[PDB]
């Protein structure tokens, strides 16, 4: 706690450092964010594994916001911590430096909350952040910052009065007192369905992601896909499944049913996408339904399976949309028809390519192959049907990948030259945190 | 020694792909790959002579585990018994001499030690399929060498029917291997471990042999599965070869050895629908690498059937898969040296003579064209045989059937063989370029599949071999009949006026040309359906003018 | 460099403690009645520290008034800056030799975002209203009238340039020779009657700054007889 | 426009309209996919089917 | 032919240079008109919804098809996993009262 008043304190002066200082200024608020990751993987140092589910404790007294650690949460927070940096590597002004420090601490705050009212309180506080983020005047699209910004207040106050609900039912929202009360669950169970079927890209509260996921920069992208999404998740895993188990249970068919359509038809949309980061950007609401239904499923260790496929995504989409950020701000197109024959003129951005592309379809070596497996082991236990649905439907992703990948690296030669060192040292983490989770992911 | 049969591959593929290669060139490549696959020939070799001839089966705990969640637990752990010891010494001989033609066969390629990489992980992958006591690392495996094909297939990326080839490739084995995961999921979850020794299934619940026979049917490319293969000769000979003979092709029935848990009427109908049918399409065809891979296919159907009828047919099905990898292998590095000696034309009518090719590539021919279909005492003989008189008694009447469809399929094989090389060989000149090839390197390659054809006559590949399965002369020596019959026919040069049947023949009954609209063009308008009718329409909310 | 930044810290807290004395003496005038303090009078400095980089003058070199060095600026033995010159050293430094003149209204700096310090030799004469930027100029160089020089640009030792000229950027003048052009290109060799008066100038200038220092002199004791 | 003389000119252009299939091919297409693909879903079905059509009769002959 | 570096490292921008500088935009695509057009019209599809035959006719067989054969499969799942479990029937949403949530001190 007073580790993160002093981390927040040494980010917030990057303002008062004179704009004249070019090398200062980037050096201080890339130190910045690589703070946090150190004290992050300390707090993984520090964890007991045999002792109690909440370690590290925190509560501010009868202001809410109290916080503690789990599994999920401190697995969420290290890969949050890596991405920030790679993020602060892609701007070049104070504003961007200054929106992505703001949004790491909220990001932070969020993934370890253990009240509902702090919980709202700390993650939609972002709101603002990013409709300025994705609707920059130059080069960005208000139309896009419009629709994620109006879908997460549209869901957020639908949760706000069944919050308050179950606040004056019980006399707290703390998750601990909230799990342990009796409480009126159809109400607060639809509010907490709500904001996070808008969280997590759920058909038909989806249409967002499209056009934000796109119209951002690729720090942008880079903390949308790999972060923000599984705050819906964590979400599910930390609020809703603990406090209304019972609607949990009697919502699974309706819950079910939109995980299936969302997957099988934001697969087949994937598939006519003739935008390359339009292509990544649908790819992760596959992915999300899967989460989303290995959470529900709660079967045989589901909280594990489905925490190791958000860590497997938010290693992977945001490394595909760091090499179409390359090729976008190197040939200033996105799209398809201008790129052909990349192997011959990017060798190496190409080869990263390829190896993120087996990554995102789950081709063993790479932590998605132990996710989707541990995953359908989840989803089969409570029926053979649910997962035979994902089993058959493996083609239908490998299409999309394959096509994409065909298209723009093989044929004539065009396009822009290899990657940079700086390009390249962005790229890195992921792969090497990929290599890892794929081959010895525990001990 | 054991474990350098599986690891040194895949270190001959990092080495000749990684920046050590930027030292080595060409030349270095070729010398670093050539002995990093004799090292684990040895080492095949020395575990084949303490598994197979002296029974010591060993178990390899190698990188500990792999993950563990709840009670579904996957190692790092390898186990080498008697069928693993059979296919890695298949494995790992067939592809040294194939290295050793790729040396010379890609000589004038640019990116020559990047293809020897490929060929290198290729076969480490298969390597570690065989290996595997589980199903994971057998999974490992599995997309390894389906991956490790992608690459090699599609090698000749600026040519585009080779690009979609690959892609091909990938998508229909995308299809079983689905299925295979399900059935693993089916296993895992009614038995309770992933281990082959604890996977021991006197009844189960259907769909465990079917999904497993759906993935295997996908590798072995089988019946509605066989759409790739014929396309996959886009690719180099040399892939074409290690495809055909050692890799991929015999993984899928490979899996169904070793897991005995199918049922019998679907694996006896599949393979023998498959030989028939592959015996069709190679009679009617005029490219010679086609010619070739439709009698992979068939042979496929062959083993099939064979692991159908019992735990001998099983025996029989392995024993099959082994010495078909050595002729085949070297039927395809002839038919490269033919290819080469007449200016890269692949149409057999446009060869002829004996001045084209060295005297070894046709002796090659010849005598991996015996094998093929089935000379007496040669290698193919005495495996093919053991198949056929296994069918000829089962008590299963689906399997009278099955051994009709089967001796149709050996005179169907016996006639295309015999004209592959009576267009190549017999048959006045018609081509325009004579280029014979002589070099020390691909002639050894060859020389060393045709030891391997001599050492399965003289060691068998298992104990039915000298095993008499009580039959009448009249159905004993029918076979030879038959192999007789197309002899005849095919040097005859004989052709019927039904150019129908010729046309739909020919034209492989218009698989590919169906599945080009009954499932694809309906998946790209589903996908113009959800959408533009879903996502832009039905969905969509648009905005208040004001 | 923590050096920088004890002296950042001190440096920020003797400012916060000027402005609060002048501020309180601001309020004693107003207290007062005298209205001293709001008088528009011109605030031109000579000499323009830039945080804690206070300019390096000798003690034989001048800067007349309506000149000024701001930043790190060096001046060497004898050297001078005229009426009206600016030399700037806030952003990169500049340094300047010894026994060399900055005639009346010439810029010399180092202000662009890529430019590195100037560097002017010894016995340079740059001229009236030249423009430098970012350049090194070697010993026994005139730069002449209007002439502007570019960053990165090498002016070698002996060599002359022209009046209104403009030396492209990274561009090196080689030893002995007459650059002329906006495109500025060589004209001819220095001859010897011209590089006697070449020798001859720096000189002159010394003993003109003297003169014209100990002048400033005279006009600093008249302004002081007022209030002292 | 320098090898046109060697492999072909673009003269000759491709008859394809890019439309969409017809509504009734699309239909009977999808429903012959989905009736392969999903084979256990109909088997699973079925079984349950002849699974409770057994204990009504059960239910009918035990009770009379 | 141009000179961005001095010899001793020192990027310089030529910003009056003769010479065109390489610089970020170098590689820059040249557009196509028609390419440009046509991601433009596909990037505002929804402009060209209609609600004409075929339309409605594929938006009820596919969409909501889909949709309700989805809802049937996992209320089929739902049921058949409670059978095999030995629970009796559970109350999903709109179901009437009955049991939701097994209890762990009792042997089903
Ligand atoms: C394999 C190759 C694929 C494509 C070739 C099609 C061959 C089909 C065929 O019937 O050809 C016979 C064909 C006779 O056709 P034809 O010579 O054009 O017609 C006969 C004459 O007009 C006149 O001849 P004829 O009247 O003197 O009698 C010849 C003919 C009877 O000819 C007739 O008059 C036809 C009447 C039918 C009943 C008798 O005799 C038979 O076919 C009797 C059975 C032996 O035989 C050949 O000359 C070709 C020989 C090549 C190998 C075929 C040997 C049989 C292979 C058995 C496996 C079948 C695989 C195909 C699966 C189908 C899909
Ligand atoms: C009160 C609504 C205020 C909140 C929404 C808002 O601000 O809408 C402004 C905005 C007004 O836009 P507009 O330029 O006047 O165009 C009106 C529609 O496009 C009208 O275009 P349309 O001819 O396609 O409208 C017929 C409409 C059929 O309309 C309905 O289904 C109305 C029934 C709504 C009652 C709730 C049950 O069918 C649909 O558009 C698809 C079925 C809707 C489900 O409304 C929309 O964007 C459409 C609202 C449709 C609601 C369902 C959204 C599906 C997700
Ligand atoms: C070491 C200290 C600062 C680090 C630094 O800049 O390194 C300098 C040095 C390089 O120095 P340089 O290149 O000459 O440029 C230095 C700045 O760019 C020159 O910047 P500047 O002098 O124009 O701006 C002041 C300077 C830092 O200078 C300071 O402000 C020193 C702090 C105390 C003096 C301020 C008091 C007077 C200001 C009035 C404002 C508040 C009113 C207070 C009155 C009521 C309170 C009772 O600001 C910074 O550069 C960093 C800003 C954040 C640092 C601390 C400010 C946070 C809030 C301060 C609260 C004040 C309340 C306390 C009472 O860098 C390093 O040594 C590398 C970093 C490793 C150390
Ligand atoms: C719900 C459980 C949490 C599991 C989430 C999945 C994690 C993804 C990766 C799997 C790694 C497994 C690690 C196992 C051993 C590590 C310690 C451990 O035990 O885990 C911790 C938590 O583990 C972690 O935090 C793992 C961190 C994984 C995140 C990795 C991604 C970030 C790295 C990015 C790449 C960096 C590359 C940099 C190099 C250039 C607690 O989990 P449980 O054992 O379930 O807790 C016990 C429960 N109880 C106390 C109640 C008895
Ligand atoms: C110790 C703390 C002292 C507090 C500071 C002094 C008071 C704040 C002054 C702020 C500055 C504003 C200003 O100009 O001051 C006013 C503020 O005025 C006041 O606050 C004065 C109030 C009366 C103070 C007490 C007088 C003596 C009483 C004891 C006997 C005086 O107005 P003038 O017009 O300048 O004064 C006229 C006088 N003279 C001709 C000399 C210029
Ligand atoms: C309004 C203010 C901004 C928004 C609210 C921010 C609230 C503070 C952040 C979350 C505080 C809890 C941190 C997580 C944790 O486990 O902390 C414990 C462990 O401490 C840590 O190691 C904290 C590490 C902090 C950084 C890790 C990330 C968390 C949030 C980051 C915020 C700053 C990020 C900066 C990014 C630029 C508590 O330590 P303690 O000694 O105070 O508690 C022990 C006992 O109960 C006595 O009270
Ligand atoms: C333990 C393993 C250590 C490494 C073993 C592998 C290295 C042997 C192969 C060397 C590289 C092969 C390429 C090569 O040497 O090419 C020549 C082929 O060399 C040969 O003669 C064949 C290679 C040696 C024999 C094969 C060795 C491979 C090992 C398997 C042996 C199995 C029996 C080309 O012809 P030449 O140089 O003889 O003639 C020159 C030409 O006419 C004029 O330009
Ligand atoms: C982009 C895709 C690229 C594909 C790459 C090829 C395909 C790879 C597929 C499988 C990858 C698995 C890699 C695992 C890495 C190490 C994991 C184990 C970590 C560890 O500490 O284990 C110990 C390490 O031992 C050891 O490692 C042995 C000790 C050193 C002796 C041998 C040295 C290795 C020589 C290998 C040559 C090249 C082979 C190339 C694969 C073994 O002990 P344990 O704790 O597990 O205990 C149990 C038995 N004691
Ligand atoms: C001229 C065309 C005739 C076609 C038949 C092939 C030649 C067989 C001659 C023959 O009549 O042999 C019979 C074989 O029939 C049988 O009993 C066997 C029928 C099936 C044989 C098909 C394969 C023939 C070998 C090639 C008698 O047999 P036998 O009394 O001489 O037999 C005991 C001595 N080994």
């Amino acid at each position: 706690m007073f580790i993160s008043v002093l981390l927040i304190l040494f980010a917030l002066c990057v303002t008062l450092i004179p704009e004249a200082h070019y090398h200062m200024v980037r050096v201080w608020s890339f130190v910045a964010t690589i703070i946090p990751m150190w004290v992050v993987t300390w707090m993984w140092w520090n964890f007991d594994a045999s002792g109690h589910g909440l370690q590290m404790l925190v509560i501010l007294g009868r202001s809410h916001l109290a916080f503690g650690i789990d599994g999920v949460a401190l697995s969420l927070m290290l890969l949050t911590t890596v991405l920030f940096p790679i993020c602060m590597m892609l701007l070049r002004t104070v504003a961007g430096f200054m929106t992505f420090i703001l949004l790491e601490v909220l990001v932070l705050s969020a993934l370890c909350v253990l009240d509902l009212l702090g919980f709202y309180i700390l993650f939609e506080a972002s709101l603002i952040l990013l409709f300025l983020l994705i609707g920059r005047a130059p080069y960005g699209s208000l139309e896009a910052a419009y629709k994620i910004v109006l879908y997460t207040m549209a869901g957020s106050l639908v949760l706000l009065p069944t919050l308050f609900m179950i606040y004056s039912e019980c006399g707290t929202t703390n998750v601990l007192y909230m799990t342990c009360a009796y409480n009126h669950q159809t109400v607060l169970g639809w509010g907490l369905l709500a904001v996070l079927a808008v969280k997590i890209p759920l058909m038909p509260v989806h249409l967002w992601l499209p056009e934000a996921h796109v119209a951002a920069p690729t720090a942008g992208s880079v903390l949308l896909a790999g972060v923000l999404l599984k705050l819906g998740g964590i979400g599910f895993l930390r609020f809703m499944l603990p406090v209304v188990p019972e609607f949990c249970v009697s919502v699974f068919p309706l819950v079910s049913t939109l995980c299936l359509v969302s997957f099988l038809f934001s697969t087949l949309s994937t598939l006519r996408q003739i935008d390359l980061k339009k292509i990544v950007a649908y790819s992760s609401i596959a992915h999300m339904s899967m989460v989303t239904l290995a959470i529900f499923s709660q079967s045989e260790f589901s909280a594990y399976s489905s925490s190791f496929l958000m860590i497997a995504h938010g290693l992977i989409s945001p490394a595909l949309f760091l090499i179409v950020g390359i090729l976008y701000d190197r040939a200033h197109t996105k799209f398809i028809l201008y790129f052909s024959g990349l192997g011959a003129s990017m060798p190496i951005g190409s080869t990263l390519f390829f190896l993120f592309t087996l990554g995102n379809l789950a081709f063993p070596l790479f932590p998605n192959f132990i996710a989707e497996v541990l995953c359908m082991v989840s989803i089969f236990a409570v029926h053979e049907l649910l997962a035979y649905v994902f089993c058959v439907c493996q083609v239908l992703g490998a299409a999309y990948g394959f096509w994409a990948f065909n298209r723009v690296v093989h044929g004539l030669p065009r396009g822009p030259a290899d990657v940079t060192r700086t390009e390249f040292h962005t790229v890195l983490p992921l792969l090497i945190g990929a290599v890892w989770l794929g081959i010895k992911p525990m001990a | 020694m054991f474990l350098l049969s599986v690891f040194f591959p895949l270190l001959g593929g990092l080495v000749n792909t990684s920046p050590i290669a930027r030292f080595l060139g060409h030349r270095g490549s070729s010398i670093i790959a050539i002995g990093c696959m004799v090292v684990a020939f040895i080492s095949s070799v020395v575990i084949y002579y303490e598994v197979v001839f002296m029974g010591c089966a060993v178990s390899v705990d190698v990188f500990g585990t792999w993950f563990s969640v709840g009670t579904f637990h996957a190692g790092w752990t390898f186990n080498f018994d008697l069928l693993t010891a059979n296919m890695l010494f298949t494995v790992t001989g067939v592809s040294m001499a194939v290295h050793m033609y790729a040396c010379d066969y890609m000589r004038q390629d640019p990116h020559l030690n990047l293809f020897l990489g490929y060929l290198s992980y290729f076969t480490g992958f298969m390597c570690v399929l065989v290996a595997a006591d589980n199903l994971l690392v057998m999974l490992v495996g599995w997309e390894g060498i389906g991956v490790c094909s992608y690459l090699l297939i599609g090698y000749w990326s600026h040519r585009l029917s080779a690009v979609k080839s690959a892609q091909k490739a990938i998508l229909v084995n995308r299809v079983s291997d689905g299925l295979l995961m399900w059935g693993v999921l089916w296993v895992w979850y009614h038995l309770g471990s992933l281990e082959y020794d604890l996977l021991n299934v006197y009844s189960a619940s259907g769909f465990v042999g079917l999904s497993i026979l759906i993935g295997a049917m996908g590798k072995s490319a089988q019946i509605l599965f066989h759409v790739w293969l014929a396309d996959a000769m886009e690719g180099p000979t040399p892939v074409s070869a290690l495809i055909h003979a050692a890799t991929l092709v015999t993984a899928g029935v490979y899996l169904l050895v070793r897991l005995h848990i199918h049922d019998e009427m679907f694996v006896i109908i599949v393979g023998s629908l498959t030989a028939f049918m592959a015996g069709v399409f190679g009679a009617t065809q005029s490219d010679l690498k086609r010619v070739i891979a439709y009698s992979t296919c068939s042979q496929l159907g062959y083993m099939m059937v064979s692991l159908g009828l019992g735990e001998t047919g099983g025996e029989a099905s392995m024993g099959h898969l082994m010495t078909h990898a050595s002729f085949k292998a070297a039927l395809f590095l002839a038919a490269g040296m033919v290819i080469s000696g007449n200016g890269g034309n692949q149409h057999i009518a446009r060869y002829g003579g004996s001045a084209h090719s060295a005297m070894f590539t046709m002796l090659t021919l010849m005598v991996a064209s015996l094998s093929l279909i089935g000379w007496p005492e040669l290698s193919g003989f005495y495996s093919k045989e053991t198949i056929l008189n296994l069918a000829a008694i089962c008590a299963d009447p689906i399997a009278d059937v099955a051994h009709t469809l089967l001796l149709l399929t050996a005179m169907l094989t016996s006639a295309y063989t015999t004209k592959l090389f009576y267009q190549c060989f017999m048959v006045d000149f018609s081509g325009s370029s004579v280029t014979p090839v002589r070099n020390v390197l691909p002639i050894l390659a060859m020389a060393i599949l045709l030891l391997d054809i001599m050492l399965k006559v003289w060691v068998g590949t298992n104990l039915l071999s000298g095993m008499l399965f009580f039959l009448p002369w009249g159905v004993k020596t029918l076979p030879f009949g038959l192999m007789v019959a197309g002899i005849l026919t095919a040097t005859a040069a004989v052709g019927s006026e039904r150019f129908t049947l010729i046309r739909f023949c020919g034209s492989r009954w218009g698989f590919d040309q169906l599945f080009a609209r009954s499932p694809v063009n309906p998946i790209f308008d589903l996908g113009r359906i959800t959408w533009a009718i879903g996502d832009r329409g039905l969905l969509s909310v648009g905005n208040l003018r004001a | 460099n923590p050096i920088n930044g004890l002296k950042t810290i001190l440096h920020r807290v003797g400012f916060a403690m000027r402005e609060s004395g002048q501020a309180l003496e601001r309020v004693g005038c107003r207290l007062q009645g005298v209205y001293s303090f709001e008088e528009k009078l011109n605030r031109h400095a000579t000499v323009l520290p830039m945080r804690h980089n206070v300019p390096s003058l000798d003690k034989t070199s001048w800067v007349a008034p309506s000149g000024m060095v701001s930043g790190s600026v060096t001046l060497g033995e004898n050297s001078s800056v005229w009426y009206g010159a600016i030399v700037r050293g806030d952003f990169q430094p500049v340094v300047v030799g010894s026994n060399s003149n900055i005639q009346d209204a010439a810029y010399v700096g180092a202000t662009s975002e890529f430019s590195g310090p100037v560097t002017i030799g010894d016995n340079v004469s740059v001229g009236h209203g030249a423009v430098l930027k970012g350049c090194t100029v070697g010993d026994n160089v005139l730069i002449g009238m209007n002439s502007i020089i570019s960053e990165h640009a090498e002016i070698q030792s002996g060599a002359v340039i022209a009046a209104g000229s403009y030396v492209e950027e990274g561009t090196t003048v080689p030893s002995g020779e007459v650059w002329a052009g906006s495109p500025a290109k060589k004209l001819r060799d220095v001859r010897a009657g011209e590089a006697e008066y070449l020798k001859s100038l720096p000189g002159r200038y010394t003993e003109l700054a003297g003169e014209h220092k100990g002048i400033m002199k005279v006009l600093k004791m008249k302004q002081a007889e007022y209030f002292a | 426009t320098s090898l046109d003389h060697v492999f072909g000119d673009n003269s000759n252009k491709l008859n394809y309209n890019f439309e969409p299939m017809g509504m009734g091919s699309l239909f009977i297409r999808t429903m012959v996919m989905v009736g392969v693909f999903f084979f256990p879903v109909f088997i699973m079905i079925n079984d349950d089917y002849k699974y409770t059509s057994f204990l009504d009769k059960v239910a009918a002959a035990k009770a009379a | 032919e141009a000179k961005q570096f001095t010899p001793d490292g020192k990027y310089m921008p030529g910003i009056f240079s003769k010479a065109k500088p390489l610089d970020r935009s170098t590689q820059w695509v040249h557009k196509n008109p028609y390419i440009e057009a046509w991601y433009y019209r596909r990037d505002h599809f929804e402009n060209e919804f209609v609600w004409n035959y075929r339309t409605t006719i594929e938006a009820l067989w596919f969409l909501g098809g889909f949709t309700a054969a989805a809802y049937a499969l996992s209320v089929f799942a739902f049921r058949q996993a409670d059978r095999r479990s030995g629970y009796p029937k559970r109350q999903i949403l709109g179901d009437e009262p009955a049991m939701v949530l097994p209890d762990e001190r009792q042997f089903y």
